């Protein structure tokens, strides 16, 4: 495409160090997505210095890398949609394109194994996915409003968790006959990050921005700060073998926390909401921001 | 044929959306006129400073496609509720810049959700936003019958579905919407868009939702079942509230994406349009009565006002009535004279109230189908009618039908009569003051005469429709008591309303009277056993009349006469709503009360609580004798 929408929603980083970006127009007399690839991360968001890119029919909620030329793409029109890269990766064409939800596919996760994933909707179900198969082998309505964030464990594959504005958070484990379990009224959770080690710990920022740290096992929340003024939008660790984390919020600002949640980076770069952030797999200290305000922003993490 | 719109809540281009949905057959388009997932901050920098432009642009439909087909939705995310001061804040902005550019762009309606059982501050805004410039959009608050918590399916390990039975917590969804109307304070731009779930919940929650301003019902695509064609159908019981619904007028959304992937979307619609093709053809009555649904008609002056032509013409056209009374005089004549009398013995007939005369040909087919001779006097109050009548007579009846143009309580009669045949009553039998009437002139019966009617009962039954209510209220006039509306009855065919308990008799008059001390004043105490929460907004008058024997009428619906559309119920209202509980009783007082110049009722609800007693003196309505 010879332009790309001003609203760019997610930001992520391929194993070889490629960036892929999600792109929605959430204004002007067109409303629609677009996908694009960028073997050169300084050239974002620069369409003529791009590898590929291509037009969706609707706008782009969430998205993520599925191996390595999968791109799982969660639309406006109520599907969930899978893009096949090319071998020459200059194309981008459409793999898979299911309308299975009832309202937009406001998140997705790819579990484990590579070969299934979960969505999350406005339609409040929850559903899992066969993408060698391109069908749902399973609908969960578990929660009674909107789900805002569905996260697929880092090594177990039937086990992820979810949140949503009926202000429960649910681990699952679909080996269980009742595969949801809720984890304990604090203000709605916004986002999910498992810990990339210790598959036991996870993180969940609220609506009031505030990033608490939760044990499984324990439930009884162990440490919390006020990391943000407005609702926490991500959460992303580094690969760091002591990991980072990256704090994105609505207050235009990011951070980054040590594993005891202080503060260690502040960057105020954004004029709009931050949206998605992504740790760069060749440079460790090196991370990169997309926002509202079409901005794609390096940041160098001491 | 239905009127039905498509639900969306994803629009790529306007202009090709809106030819696809047009293209499948949908009336109108329910849209997002900001996009869902464009949330925009007000307060706080930099975000507040965010560049334009904030939404598509008006010029990409026509005035008239805006008007008429586009329902705008409020942006899911806003959230003027919400125990975050900061959400809070900027949902109230947002509430009132999305509100105002529907108005802006002059849609006919704009929807907003009722999930959650606290909508306070949301119903401040909507309250705050009506009263704010001149528009005449109308809201569609979405509610679901089954609130989504209480669908969940069972999967939650350590949370499961409470599955005993709570009778008001399956009922909570109205309250939702009942707080958030009464907040509102029943506007007349405030209805319920009812959301469809795919399991129907129990009856009497279904129930709650009868008298209740329901403007559109949604269907979400995935509660219906598939047919061995692989066409979408629906269960009987949802097929049930579809026929109840559809003779509620009201719109129809299809909401969600296409679950039978083997047809084309209009499919979902067809079945509906088929349903529609499908309901029983109006009756008789339907006929007539279609047209005049919960329209209210003021208390008129039977005695002190003379009736137009028309309205003559009008109810002259009853299937019924007319054959009916033919019938109860060729009874008693059969009865009053004998086989050998059939020629000596004349009967003295007299029409008290002839109108325009089809008593006295009604008399006139009686006594030639009986084989046996009368003679007819017809007294009319109306010179306009008695026109008609005296050119009827010169024309047709002769001698056999003397004509005489007075009150019948004044008139002077030369012989008494066999059998005084009259037609006074109103939609509560005896509020045209047929009593007062037929009293002054009893005198000129003879002493074995038989009255036509014999008698006749009022009857009353506890309603609820806050429709009505609403009606009621708007029919507030300059010069008169702020509230006098709702001290005087008005007879209307009653459609959207719950019946809240069985009819009980209320008044009865028998003819001739000859008690000695003649008294027409009544008190009359009644008991209603409800078995619904709800609330009470008044009460539904039905009247039943012996005309001879057992030949008879009625309106009230358990006995009501077949194709008559003579009258329609009457609606004593209350000045305040009351709210009522399973199992209480609604206890209900009224009082007939008259002077020498005129006549009224009083009323007033004792049980569960007390009204004030209603129309004291007869300061808000009063028929004249
Ligand atoms: O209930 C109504 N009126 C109360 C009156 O006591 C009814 N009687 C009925 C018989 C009658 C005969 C001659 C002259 C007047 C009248 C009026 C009512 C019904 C209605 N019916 C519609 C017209 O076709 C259905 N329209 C408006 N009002
Ligand atoms: C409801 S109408 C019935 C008219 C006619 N019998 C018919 O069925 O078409 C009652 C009629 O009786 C007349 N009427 C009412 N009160 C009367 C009175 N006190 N004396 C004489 N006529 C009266 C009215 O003028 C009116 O035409």
């Amino acid at each position: 495409p010879a332009c790309m929408e001003r609203q760019l929603e997610a930001a992520r980083y391929r194993s070889d160090g490629a960036l892929l970006l999600g792109a929605s127009s959430l204004s002007g007399r067109c409303w629609a997505g677009s996908l694009w690839l960028f073997k050169d991360p300084c050239a974002a968001p620069n369409e003529g210095f791009c590898s590929a890119g291509v037009q969706t029919e609707a706008g782009v909620a969430d998205l993520t890398w599925v191996g390595e030329r999968g791109i799982l793409v969660a639309s406006d029109s109520g599907a969930v949609e899978l893009w096949e890269l090319d071998e020459n990766e200059t194309l981008i064409v459409s793999k898979f394109c299911k309308y299975e939800h009832d309202d937009i596919v406001s998140t997705v996760s790819v579990l484990s194994s590579g070969t299934q994933a979960v969505s999350g909707s406005k339609d409040i179900c929850i559903k899992v996915w066969d993408l060698a198969q391109q069908v749902v082998l399973s609908s969960y309505r578990a929660h009674a409003a909107q789900v805002t964030c569905v996260a697929a464990s880092p090594h177990k594959d039937s086990v992820f968790l979810s949140c949503s504005e009926d202000n429960r958070i649910l681990l699952w484990d679909t080996r269980c006959p009742k595969p949801a379990s809720q984890i304990g009224p604090g203000y709605l959770p916004t986002s999910l990050a498992w810990h990339p080690q210790q598959s036991e710990v996870f993180v969940f920022g609220d609506e009031n921005g505030t990033v608490s740290l939760v044990d499984t096992k324990s439930t009884s929340c162990v440490l919390s700060s006020a990391v943000h003024s407005q609702c926490v939008t991500g959460l992303v660790f580094s690969p760091h073998s002591v990991p980072f984390l990256a704090s994105l919020s609505e207050d235009c600002s990011l951070a980054v926390l040590d594993s005891s949640l202080s503060e260690l980076f502040r960057s105020q770069a954004h004029r709009d909401f931050v949206r998605d952030a992504t740790w760069s797999p060749l440079n460790h200290s090196l991370l990169t921001t997309v926002g509202w305000d079409h901005q794609v922003v390096h940041h160098v993490v001491p | 044929r239905v009127s039905s719109g498509r639900d969306l809540n994803c629009v790529p281009e306007i202009a090709d959306t809106l030819g696809a949905v047009a293209k499948q057959g949908f009336d109108f388009l329910c849209m997002p006129v900001f996009h869902p997932r464009f949330k925009r901050e007000f307060i706080q920098e930099p975000a507040k400073n965010r560049p334009g432009p904030q939404t598509r642009s008006d010029l990409l439909l026509s005035g008239r496609d805006w008007n008429t087909l586009i329902v705008g939705k409020l942006s899911p995310w806003i959230r003027p509720d919400s125990k975050v001061e900061k959400i809070r804040r900027n949902s109230e902005a947002a509430m009132l810049q999305e509100l105002n550019f529907g108005a802006y762009l002059g849609l006919p309606a704009f929807l907003l959700p009722l999930n959650q059982e606290d909508n306070t501050n949301l119903a401040r805004v909507l309250t705050n936003h009506i009263h704010t410039g001149h528009h005449s959009s109308m809201f569609w608050m979405r509610v679901p019958l089954v609130a989504p918590e209480d669908l969940r399916d069972d999967i939650i390990e350590n949370a499961p579905t409470t599955h005993t039975e709570e009778y008001s917590g399956e009922e909570k969804t109205w309250m939702w919407w009942h707080n958030f109307r009464t907040l509102c304070d029943y506007s007349k731009r405030i209805a319920v868009a009812l959301e469809i779930g795919a399991d129907l919940p129990s009856n009497h929650v279904i129930d709650r939702w009868l008298g209740e301003p329901i403007k559109a019902a949604i269907l979400p695509t995935s509660i219906f079942l598939t047919n061995k064609k692989g066409f979408p159908v629906l269960s009987k019981m949802h097929q049930r509230l579809i026929f109840r619904l559809l003779k509620l007028e009201v719109q129809f959304i299809i909401t969600g994406t296409n679950h039978h992937s083997e047809k084309e979307f209009c499919s979902y619609l067809q079945y509906l349009e088929y349903l529609s093709q499908n309901r029983p053809p109006p009756n008789a009555y339907e006929l007539f009565a279609k047209g005049y649904e919960d329209y209210l008609q003021s208390p008129l002056q039977p005695l002190m006002d003379n009736l137009e032509s028309q309205t003559y013409e009008v109810f002259e056209k009853d299937p019924i009535k007319y054959s009916q009374y033919q019938q109860a005089i060729y009874k008693c004549l059969l009865d009053r004279v004998p086989e050998e009398e059939k020629d000596t013995n004349v009967q003295v007939l007299m029409v008290l109230g002839a109108g325009r005369g089809p008593l006295v040909n009604a008399s006139l087919r009686a006594a030639k189908q009986a084989d046996r001779r009368i003679k007819l006097y017809a007294v009319e109050k109306n010179p306009n009618a008695v026109v008609t009548l005296e050119n009827w007579q010169f024309e047709e009846w002769g001698s056999q039908v003397t004509v005489v143009s007075s009150d019948m309580r004044e008139w002077v009669a030369p012989e008494k009569a066999d059998i005084i045949v009259s037609e006074l009553l109103g939609s509560f039998a005896d509020n045209e003051l047929s009593p007062e009437c037929l009293d002054g002139a009893q005198h000129f019966l003879k002493d074995d005469g038989v009255s036509i009617p014999g008698e006749y009962t009022s009857f009353l039954a506890p309603i609820s429709s806050s429709k009505l209510y609403n009606e009621v209220r708007a029919c507030r006039e300059k010069d008169r008591d702020p509230e006098a509306q709702f001290e005087m009855p008005y007879v209307v065919r009653l459609h959207n309303f719950h019946q809240l308990s069985a009819p009980q008799p209320c008044f009865t008059f028998s003819h001739p009277n000859r008690d000695p001390m003649i008294d027409n004043n009544r008190y009359c105490t009644l008991e209603f056993p409800v078995e619904v929460n709800t609330v009470l907004h008044g009460f539904a008058g039905y009247f039943e009349t012996v005309l001879y024997q057992d030949i008879t009428l009625s309106i009230r619906p358990e006995t009501h006469s077949p194709g008559m559309f003579s009258w329609f119920p009457i609606l004593f209202p209350i000045k305040q709503p009351i709210t009522v509980r399973e199992g209480q009783t609604i206890c209900v007082r009224f009082w007939r009360c008259s002077n020498s110049k005129k006549v009224w009722y009083e009323w007033a609800v004792t049980a569960p609580v007390c009204s004030a007693i209603h129309n004291p003196t007869g300061r808000s309505y009063t028929i004249g004798l």
